[PDB]
């Protein structure tokens, strides 16, 4: 019973994971201080 | 009382000040100061639910004097040059109370209460059956002024409302300190009521203007305010 | 005939201008009679007058050139019913052959009506008025971040510069409660600022608002223009609806003042919550007022939302971040996600409901990169006529042009935007309405020109549509009821005749009266065949696409799609049996297969890779487009330039052979103007061929696209994204992801496996791969044609 | 051994659920796609 | 009002209170009058209220109560439900003579144990207070017998 209590909590965990989203809103935030440190290279020109 | 009269010269009146107004609606007043450290103008929040009554929500109600020393005596002098065009006859004061209470329920303290007329809208409104407002005088009808054992009941409260309210103030540690102020200035609101119906006739006037008394503003039903 | 010119001229276009004679044959075609019509477009031969308009009286049929020519008595009879009407007096005693009245000559006919007496309904309105300029009703949400208001500020103080002084403005801030903010007054309370609360968790009606703020008609408000002594008072609002309700250039100060003021929702959110966002309680207010104040008279609701709805009525999801929102697969397969929608999507046709009767239109500018609840929100605008600007912030140039266009005025400084729009149509008796598609409502109005079946919004010859400009294309479906063709003469030619009822921002009545001749076919089927138009065919199709969305699967959709392919290429081709190489389509058919190729991998029929809220910006558009918007978002248009082609672009077909290095593409799928830029020409700037002076033709082919481009952001709307990119980057996504494979693979492993092993210098070019599952355009034509033949 | 397995996988969805880091990183896009339009509009 | 201008009563107007009052009480009044005098003399007092737009039915509605008649709303003339009511409401029984019924009086006989209150239909209370009638009126009360301007084979009274 505590098996099943234990695998209804992962899976539910697992629906509630935003671990893939997380990893990708990382990846354009990156290119967005990219892009916006690239504005400020031509804003010294 | 509050601030620390035992002079070491240092910012801490503990005191806290909130300001409220009210006519058909609810009105208060935010005080508190911006988050980044401006001096932040007023902002007046008119609140219309006169039945089910709710703080409007904002967490700047109820603050401290000290830190908001400017912002608190300036809206003091705002106050009579807003309401100024203000025709609002009609008056919810026993809604207001219960705004009040909503405010500090969390700290307690007094309400500097200054009603003018019994409340006619919202809630704690109370209406006397028998017609025994009109003992002071207000009608021309021979019917209320021959009953010497009626006038007793014009000095306890009409309903049972108020104490109860004023049980829910205790709980919550809150005393209310009334100040009543009928107005002599010729109300209008006792001859501008829509009508139908049947009369007419004769002779105008001249002389010895009035005798202004003080309108019955039923002050026995709203003695368990601060009783 | 020239479909374009017909559509420049009367603003309408046909799927069919040789109809079918009778029902047998009007079935047999398999695609139904629809046209296509704008009720504002700029027409080449436009004409105005003030008179009365000369109807049928008895019926309605304005006189259109193609009535009686009637000359011994001067009379006319109708085009329809044909009852023997007569010229008044001084409308016929200078009639001649040369001297024939303005309407009776141009189809195409404005009547800007003379104005009546004031309808007893705004009181105050002195005989010679005009009717008081249009509404705009701000309302604004407050619960996101303080950069993203701070955008949204400024684009609102732009806003307010470009609507023209005139008109009346209202402001609603919302967050937790809902702020209706006080801009009437006297003179002595400028320096202060006042808001009416209301609760956001509570439910409140049009009732209820309406006696909280005062707004409610007394029933004893008889003093009827009897007070000698008011000050110069405005008597189109009396002056409870002026404490909220004033001209723009009277309050501009204290709307300055208010905008630069609003801040956030000052709540502390939990970290795993939710803000707390009222915004169904904050159209109600708006729409409260606005029915107490400005009944059947010219409002927007422009609606500033920039997240989901948590609070009170109109609400979608719960507070906790735990619990996502619905996607596509969730409305397809039943979960707790969205529990919430159904309250929603009554709140939300209802409080249409009231916007229809009263005549007031809605915006909303959704703006998030979040989604924001736009698949309840779309009811809200479909039913009045108003449109949708769905984008990812308050700050991209998807809002800022498209706000900017929204108060463009036209060579005269006034809106490109009628109001309260009346459009009635009138018939045959060989042809009846079934029903209307587009940014319009049925009002019921009965009458003899309505046929059976419903499409949409039918059972009437009148629609109500609260908003209509410039680009407010709406679908008229028709069903011919002939039995026999022994019934109809030759040369018997029927009509169909629109009118617009609409209101001009001048503050008068127009009637855009538009009236058309076509001519059904002979007894023979075939006479159809070369009046045949495939763009305007395959918008109604579309739109009868997503409005079978709505109620059936979209995988039915698809079902009924191709069975009527099916069925209309097996008839309309010239082949033998059996024979898939004899097998042709002439002119007029011959692109119309690959139309419906790419309907149905277009958002609107698939919902992958898509939220609702995406694809819910995607019917709303797609509901009142026109035809050449509407084969934009169908098909993305490829453009080409190179040095080896002098003058003109050429379209390129969407393969991946399309991107050949030394190339700019310009990619036109009416929400991406993508400028792409090769992997040859990446490679000459990487060094800078273009910056120093011995390659400036690169340079010159580079600014090449920066023309068409802004052409093309100037002329549309909503404004799409303008993304420029090259080859290998992060933001040529956006034309990957419409550019098919030129290779499957079931071409590479299909045969030819040995002859390909030993030859040539390490590799050519790098070809680029995309993966996909969709069978290739080649293969459909090759088994739409062996289906077609073997049927 | 079921339950241990099924315990150390718990704490590692629940290390994992960085729903503060989503709500954190939807701020940076907002304030960087903020400070990337400003610098264009102010030249 | 006399010209196309103003708006008709509607359900929104009596919700919100309106300003459109001044028809609604006033014609109320005025056709109570009407149905007092028709309920005082025994006559009946029929609607045939067949419009394409708003008539007025929810103020011609108390003359029909009172009395005891016939309420049939067709929208135009030529719409069949004013054809076939209409010829119905003369056809006669299987004796051959009409089916109404006229000045009746439906008077109640309780028992000592329970009485009488009300008559919510299509009736209208007189008198005859006595031992019979007890209080909380719901409807027509105080009256032990009822009195009917007219009664069709269809009508019933609670």
């Amino acid at each position: 019973k505590g098996i099943e209590d234990r695998d209804r909590l992962l899976s539910l965990a697992q629906r509630q994971d935003k671990s893939e989203e997380n990893e990708r809103l990382k990846s354009e935030v990156q290119q967005l201080k990219c892009r916006v440190e690239k504005l400020t290279r031509g804003a010294t020109v | 009382p509050g601030c620390t009269d035992s002079g070491a010269g240092r910012g801490d009146s503990r005191t806290m000040v909130g300001i409220v107004t009210y006519d058909s609606a609810v009105h208060f007043y935010a005080l508190g100061s911006a988050s980044g450290g401006g001096k932040r103008r007023p902002q007046v929040l008119v609140m219309p639910e006169i039945d089910d009554v709710f703080l409007p929500l904002s967490d700047d109600l109820f603050v401290n004097f000290a830190e908001n020393r400017d912002a608190v005596l300036e809206a003091l002098d705002t106050i009579p040059s807003l309401w100024r065009s203000n025709g609002c006859i009609d008056n919810c004061m026993g809604s207001a109370v219960k705004a009040a209470l909503l405010v500090m329920k969390h700290v307690g303290g007094k309400i500097l209460l200054f009603a003018s007329f019994p409340p006619t809208v919202g809630a704690l409104v109370t209406k006397r059956s028998g017609g025994l407002a009109g003992a002071d005088g207000a009608g021309t009808d021979g019917g209320s002024r021959q009953q010497p054992d009626r006038e007793v009941e014009l000095l306890k409260p009409a309903s049972e409302a108020y104490q109860q309210f004023a049980q829910q103030l205790t709980q919550s540690q809150v005393s209310v300190d009334l100040f009543i102020a009928p107005s002599s200035c010729a109300s209008p609101a006792a001859g501008n009521v829509p009508p139908t119906g049947t009369y007419a006739g004769g002779k105008p006037g001249s002389g010895a203007p009035g005798l202004v008394t003080a309108p019955y503003c039923d002050l026995a039903t709203i003695l368990p305010l601060a009783e | 005939m020239d479909v374009h010119e017909h559509e420049a001229a009367t603003g309408c276009r046909f799927s069919w201008n040789v109809w079918p004679a009778t029902r047998a044959e009007a079935q047999k075609i398999e695609l139904p009679l629809g046209c296509m019509f704008t009720p504002l477009r700029d027409c080449t031969s436009l004409q105005l007058v003030e008179y009365e308009p000369v109807r049928c009286r008895v019926s309605g049929c304005i006189l259109n050139p193609f009535c009686a020519i009637d000359f011994r008595s001067k009379q006319w009879t109708c085009p329809f019913s044909l009852q023997r009407n007569a010229f008044p007096n001084h409308y016929a005693m200078h009639i001649s052959e040369q001297n024939l009245p303005a309407e009776l000559l141009y189809p195409t006919i404005e009547y800007i009506l003379p104005q009546p007496m004031p309808a007893a309904n705004a009181p105050g309105v002195s005989a010679g008025e005009s009717l008081p300029p249009p509404l705009f009703f701000l309302v604004v949400d407050t619960c996101v971040i303080e950069e993203e208001l701070d955008q949204l500020r400024d684009s609102l103080m732009q806003a307010l510069a470009l609507m023209p002084s005139d008109a009346m403005v209202g402001i609603i801030t919302y967050g937790a409660m809902a702020m209706l903010h006080e801009l009437g007054g006297g003179s002595e309370n400028v320096d202060v600022m006042k808001a009416h609360v209301f609760r956001g968790n509570k439910e409140l009606t049009s009732t209820q608002i309406q006696q909280q703020l005062g707004l409610a008609r007394s029933a004893n408000a008889y003093v009827p223009a009897g007070g000698p002594g008011a000050p110069a008072g405005s008597p189109l609002l009396r002056p409870a609806a002026a404490r909220f309700i004033q001209p723009v250039g009277e309050c501009e100060y204290k709307l300055t003042s208010i905008l630069e003021e609003l801040r956030r929702d000052s709540w502390p959110v939990p970290s795993d919550s939710r803000p707390m966002r009222c915004t169904g309680l904050a159209l109600s207010v708006a729409l409260a007022v606005l029915e107490a104040a400005w009944y059947q008279l010219p409002a927007r609701v422009l609606l500033f939302v920039g997240g989901a709805c948590t609070s009170g009525p109109g609400q979608v999801v719960d507070l906790s971040l735990c619990e996502s929102i619905r996607h596509h697969l969730d409305l397809q397969k039943d979960n707790n996600n969205a529990r919430f929608v159904k309250k929603a999507l009554k709140y939300y046709t209802q409080l249409a409901n009231q916007a229809v009767r009263s005549g007031h239109a809605v915006d909303i500018f959704a703006c998030s990169l979040d989604q924001v609840g736009l698949y309840e929100m779309k009811v809200m605008t479909e039913k009045t006529g108003g449109c949708v600007v769905m984008g990812d912030s308050f700050s991209i140039n998807v809002f800022k042009d498209s706000l900017r266009k929204f108060f463009e005025t036209d060579s005269t400084g006034f809106l490109k935007m009628g109001f309260n729009a009346k459009i009635e149509v009138l018939c045959s008796k060989e042809f009846k309405v079934c029903g209307a598609i587009g940014p319009c409502t049925g009002t019921g109005k009965k009458g003899c020109q309505v046929s059976d079946t419903i499409v949409g919004e039918g059972m009437t010859t009148e629609w109500q549509a609260a908003a209509l400009d410039k680009e407010s294309t709406v679908a008229f479906y028709f069903e011919v009821t002939n039995q026999q063709a022994q019934n109809l003469p030759p040369g018997k030619q029927s009509f169909l005749q629109f009118q617009t009822s609409y209101l001009h921002p001048s503050g008068r009545r127009r009637l855009r009266v538009t009236t058309l001749s076509y001519r059904f076919a002979e007894p023979n089927t075939i006479d159809v065949a070369p009046g045949f138009d495939q763009e305007a065919a395959a918008v109604l199709m579309t739109r009868l696409a997503v409005f079978k969305t709505e109620s059936e699967e979209s995988l039915d959709v698809l079902r009924w799609l191709d069975r009527k392919l099916i069925r209309l290429v097996a008839r309309f081709a010239d082949y033998q049996k059996d024979d898939p190489s004899s097998f042709h389509l002439s002119t007029e058919f011959s692109i119309y297969p690959q139309f419906m190729y790419h309907l149905r991998r277009s958002h609107f029929l698939q919902t992958f890779n898509a939220s609702p809220d995406e694809t819910a910006y995607y019917r709303s558009v797609l509901l009142r487009a026109s035809v050449m918007n509407a084969l934009v978002m169908i098909q993305p248009a490829l453009l080409e330039y190179s040095f080896e082609q002098q003058g003109p672009p050429q379209p390129v077909l969407l393969d991946a052979q399309a991107l050949k290095p030394n190339v700019i593409l310009l990619l036109d799928s009416f929400f991406h103007v993508v400028v792409w830029h090769g992997e040859l020409i990446h490679q000459w700037r990487e060094q800078g061929f273009h910056n120093m002076p011995e390659y400036e033709n690169l340079r010159q082919l580079l600014q090449a696209p920066l023309e068409d481009a802004k052409v093309i952001l100037d002329e549309r709307f909503p404004v799409p994204k303008y993304v420029q990119c090259n080859s290998g980057g992060s933001q040529a996504r956006f034309l990957l992801a419409k550019v098919n494979p030129s290779t499957n693979y079931a071409q590479t492993a299909g045969g030819g496996a040995a002859m390909a092993g030993l030859m040539g210098d390490s590799g050519a070019a790098g070809e680029s791969f995309i993966n996909t599952d969709d069978v290739s355009l080649k293969v459909f034509m090759d088994h739409l044609i062996k289906l077609a033949v073997q049927s």
